[PDB]
């Protein structure tokens, strides 16, 4: 008999029900986020971190690595093999 | 495309103001339409009356 008022009120529930959801699951992660490689960390030194960052990183990722390790490997045994025989 | 709807509640408001006052408004300012119909009315009846 009167006028019901739908127009103004979204305050209580935000408009959508499925993006509702994904709203805040995707507003809170661009406050920590890194602008444009933030703390790379790609300078270290720990007696290892050298070898690591020359051949254990993704831009070569070749197998050269386990070649070297093979050679040192034949290296390390050579001493021994003529130890026993 | 969440932004372009929510883009149109940004002066909703401000509009359905005005709607909802004149509305209730208008719907009570026939207060006077109806004293006018008994009064139209008698006038109808007076006129046909004197008619016959």
């Amino acid at each position: 008999v009167s006028t019901l008022i739908p127009p103004k009120v979204v305050s209580s529930k935000n408009i959508g029900s499925a993006p509702n959801a994904k709203r805040i699951a995707n507003v809170v992660h661009f406050y920590k986020s890194l602008p444009q490689g933030p703390a790379p960390a790609i300078k270290a030194n720990t007696r290892l971190a050298r070898y690591k960052a020359k051949y254990f990183d993704g831009d070569n990722a070749s197998g050269k690595p386990l070649w070297h390790f093979a050679l040192g490997i034949i290296a390390f045994g050579y001493s021994m093999e003529y130890y026993f025989h | 495309d969440r932004i372009d709807s929510v883009s149109q509640l940004q002066n909703v408001a401000e509009t359905t103001k005005v709607l909802f006052d004149v509305s209730k408004e208008t719907v009570e300012l026939e207060s006077e339409a109806f004293e006018l119909k008994q009064k139209v009315e008698l006038a109808h009846e007076a006129k046909a009356v004197l008619d016959s």
